């Protein structure tokens, strides 16, 4: 026998997830896992150093990371990069230098997107002043830094324009961008005050639609962001609970804690009974299946100790993840129906993607 | 209630000191520091998120700066994630999902300090 | 099996078996390179109950696998029998040494 | 309040021990872990990066590393280096440039040492060719390879004199090398076979002695290599074993698995019954405690899966560590009396040392 490399990976792309483990006890050696979702196999890594932050391409070619280095790791030059890696091979292709101000956070998908048209990444600064960054994928250069969006954060892209994409202010108000085929501001517009910042914070994870997000609060409330026209129409709240749910203080908590299927509008969203101040990132007691367009429940199943979820449109999935462990579910129907859980896909990670599909 | 250097070390090396109510990181008390002193060698934040925790000994409610202490890996020991008060990026200096050795000359994130600014 | 410890051709593993890693006993989970070096087993195949010589090239230019970690010693020797010993990491020629997995190669009869 | 750094560990010296966390899981993120063996404390710790190796500089003043960087981690040009470090501090003072081949392995007492009057750091090589590289602690410098321990393996520093150590070869005997005061091999000697490679091969650590070493077999045999004299004498075997622990097949077993008690002579090493082919780095069912005058067991106590030691002479002390958690024993008697465990001080280590006390 002969020991060979340059293998790409054995399931198909259809097959695969990304499971960011920050690996937070050991924060230098962070990295994606790669897994075959039908039936739990592992399937290769992406090393992605300090507190990585990693996106599929939208044309599922290639596989974008973001992160730090320094020339000695806990000393010497600090280096803000964006790799290219090939996504079949799991091969480094391309370090984009940054400035050194990329955001060091936890993997919220806001902190690190790119634009549906793919040509742009779209990544989220703090130096501690907060900027919009951006890269042209083509070029392999960082072309673009948004200080309009100080004081904002997150980037929520928005699926029915190529290069446009929303940031939640501390107005309140929802800021989009749009960017010109050169990757520089082309126009921006702001809109009225969504949420009252003190009185009913929002979490920042969209329930993303083609033409519009929701967005849940602390107090178990829901706002909306239409973008289907230029300028941006927001509404709510409408309460998540009824007065049954009320009586138990249900509350949502979590980090990627919600989630949209397109087709039939339902959001899903990460809950806790006896919520109070300081309980929005506790585990989920049960995942609630909403109605947007009735803005009632219809369902509600065991949360199984979730955190971050992800959704897969096309193959009508939801996967939820505890920090360690992915759960998979068919949520063709109203009621999601539990398939698998893959044990021991990270030891920290809040952020699990599929390969897209879509093109 | 106030000198934690007074109190008794297994009360202020828990996440549920009164003062450590928004932490999301590792006790510097239990990484070679104490609440307000770095562990050797790791560099203090010029930056840091703020928290206001209520003292149950005294009744008064304090303002809390989490400064990290940066330069070296992972300390490891006495994780915390409490969220009192805690807000997300967009009340940038409210938010502990980031790591507030972001500005450091190393960034490299070894644990979290529990300052008292004063009252609330 | 294959991603058994106690798998007959691991009998000198020091390592994550690449077999759990997205690669095979004999290829590199995808972007791992392998060793041009190795340290060497010998070990009983339970069925033909002959000794064959297997070689632990290891996958380098990766961080740790961290799955299927094995810790087997037969016939395993300190490093003055040099390319018997499995206490080193056997990337460490290779362009960049950082230890991904251990393969388990089949070279024949010993 | 104000928030501070420039402090110094806050426990002095001689309560300190290093604990050096492979980390293998992560095994980038290695660090050195500093505990107080008096009461468990965590004292604070120095990062080292792939696979850190550690040491305490004989003066007690200085931490020295080695380690491999490159310049994006799993990829780029490598960097292999000692770095010394302000023991009080904590903080990184120096990089010194190795060659590209510093040994890349489990934390073995041997392939990282210093000579007897400090002034050289005495590493292994290999590329995967061996031999031996010597750093110039004064001039922050590297001198040259010891091509003469090609075959080789480890460094036994002899305690009896300034700038000489010793290594173990393929050949089953002892290469003696002794540096001249530029780090230079001013002269070398071999030893004659002091065991048989095929037939009773040794565990590379030594139990040191002032003016000998003794070595412990796979089939529990004792080796003894006394470089009293210029030349180094080579005996054995002995065996640690009589005829109810042969009956039983006790074997030693471990990796930094023997220490000398220097002034009684008592050696200790860790062993488990029912040995076989591949037993060799098995946890410890008990440790053994052997009076190498009498060349009889005087002790046996449990071993609580123990796999490395270390000794201090000067406190009379010896540490224990099953991977995570580190046994403080008192040895000032034939029995040794565990004194306390210190649990979680690391996750993956084979490795823990005392800060010198003295030992001039």
């Amino acid at each position: 026998e002969v020991l060979t490399g340059g293998h790409s990976v054995s399931a198909p792309q259809e097959n695969r997830i990304y499971v960011m483990d920050s690996v937070f006890m050991h924060l230098t050696e962070s990295r994606v896992h790669v897994y075959d979702y039908t039936n739990g196999k592992f399937l290769g890594m992406v090393p992605t150093a300090f507190n990585g932050h990693v996106q599929v391409s939208n044309d599922g070619k290639k596989i974008y990371t973001m992160t730090t280095y320094h020339e000695r790791i806990t000393r010497g030059k600090r280096s803000d990069v964006v790799e290219v890696w090939d996504a079949d091979k799991l091969t480094f292709e391309k370090e984009i230098s940054l400035p050194p101000k990329r955001v060091q956070g936890l993997n919220y998908d806001g902190l690190f997107r790119q634009t549906t048209d793919g040509k742009f990444i779209v990544l989220q600064n703090a130096s501690p002043a907060t900027s919009i960054g951006i890269v042209d994928v083509a070029k392999g250069d960082y072309v673009e830094d948004v200080t309009a969006a100080a004081g904002c954060w997150s980037v929520i892209p928005q699926p029915n324009r190529p290069r446009s994409f929303m940031t939640i202010c501390g107005d309140g108000g929802l800021l989009t961008i749009n960017l010109g085929e050169d990757g520089k501001v082309a126009s921006q517009s702001r809109s009225k005050q969504m949420f009252s910042v003190k009185d009913d914070p929002i979490f920042i994870a969209p329930a993303l639609d083609k033409d519009k997000a929701h967005f849940v609060s602390y107090y178990g409330n829901v706002y909306s962001a239409d973008f289907s026209g230029d300028e941006v129409k927001v509404d709510g709240p409408w309460s998540l609970l009824n007065d049954e749910d009320k009586a138990k203080n249900w509350v949502p908590g979590g980090y990627n804690l919600v989630g949209l299927h397109r087709a039939s509008g339902r959001m899903y969203v990460f809950m806790h009974p006896d919520g109070k101040e300081g309980t929005h990132k506790f585990p989920a007691a049960e995942i609630w299946v909403m109605d947007t367009k009735t803005k009632q429940r219809v369902a509600r199943i065991p949360g199984r100790d979730a955190l971050s979820m992800t959704i897969d449109q096309q193959r009508n999935l939801m996967l939820t993840l505890d920090g360690g462990n992915v759960n998979v579910y068919d949520i063709s129907q109203p009621e999601p129906k539990l398939l698998r859980t893959i044990e021991g896909a990270a030891e920290a990670s809040l952020q699990v993607q599929f390969h897209p599909v879509g093109g | 209630s106030l000198n934690p250097d007074l109190a008794n070390e297994d009360e202020v090396n828990s996440c549920d000191y009164w003062r450590h109510c928004a932490v999301d990181g590792f006790l510097c008390s239990c990484c070679g520091g104490t609440t307000t002193t770095c562990p050797p060698g790791s560099t203090p934040s010029p930056i840091s998120w703020i928290g206001t925790c209520h003292n149950p000994h005294d009744g008064k409610d304090y303002l809390i700066s989490y400064h990290d202490c940066c330069g070296k890996t992972a300390c490891g020991r006495c994780q915390c994630n409490t969220q009192t008060r805690e807000r997300p990026g967009y009340e940038f200096f409210l938010h502990n999902d980031v790591n507030w050795c972001m500005a450091n000359e190393n960034s490299t994130f070894h644990c979290t300090t529990s300052v008292l600014v004063g009252l609330a």
